[PDB]
């Protein structure tokens, strides 16, 4: 969790600045669009009672973390897998390939990935992302947890996602940009320099969830 | 395959 100290710093240190606690508030100085996300979380199914959690990235892969703390990946193509175990041992293959041992895990991915297909909104679909890198690891959910308000989803790259249940409002912090990007009610995007909010300040609203973000930031961290 | 809770549907 070398990221997640430095994302918690950076959100200790802007909520301390007090952004929106300020006369003149010109949050609009602080855009960065050039700081956008390569990758979120489009759609998610928390059916962890019996199976595990299952997501869609803003690529149109698909990961689910099953209950046994073992991962599987399909990338874009539809086709090619990467499997993840426990411990970290991983394996590239097919679904086409038809191997044994996993059409149990297999085949509930398809049962996720149908499931969002036909039901789910895709989230950030107005969003292009940065184009990022070819040789670069597709991100996977390293972990998440839901609380009454919100669901909070840290990636394996780093960036920490939470959703708001009430209003669909989404944050998207990215350690290694020291970035947000806010998605609002009316489904707007904008990423913020947090050193720059901290200058410039924010809206009341950005900055309650700037708050709440630190606190799960917090949890993040102290379940380790 | 009913799941109990999901994203925005």
């Amino acid at each position: 969790d070398c990221h997640l100290s430095d994302m918690l710093q950076q959100l200790h240190s802007v909520n301390a600045s007090k952004p929106s606690e300020r006369g003149l508030v010109r949050q609009e100085e602080a855009e960065d669009p050039a700081c956008i996300p390569i990758f979120w979380v489009s759609k998610w199914v928390d059916y962890s009672d019996k199976y595990g959690l299952g997501y869609q990235l803003c690529d149109n892969s698909v990961g689910v973390l099953f209950n046994d703390s073992t991962r599987l990946i399909l990338y874009n193509d539809g086709d090619s897998l990467q499997y993840i175990e426990r411990d970290g041992t991983e394996s590239y293959l097919t679904v086409s390939s038809h191997p044994n041992s996993l059409m149990k895990k297999i085949t509930l991915l398809k049962y996720f990935r149908n499931y969002m297909s036909e039901h789910l909104l895709k989230a950030g679909a107005n969003i292009t992302p940065r184009e990022g890198d070819e040789l670069a690891r597709l991100p996977y959910l390293r972990t998440w947890f839901r609380t009454r308000s919100a669901i909070i989803l840290h990636l394996s790259n780093g960036s920490v996602q939470i959703n708001f249940f009430q209003d669909h409002t989404k944050l998207i912090l990215c350690p290694l940009m020291a970035a947000v990007t806010y998605i609002d009610e009316k489904r707007d995007f904008r990423t913020y320099r947090l050193s720059l909010l901290e200058e410039y300040g924010c809206c009341k609203e950005l900055a309650s969830r700037l708050r709440y973000a630190r606190t799960m930031v917090d949890k993040l961290l102290s379940s380790r | 395959f009913d799941p109990p809770l999901h994203s925005t549907a």
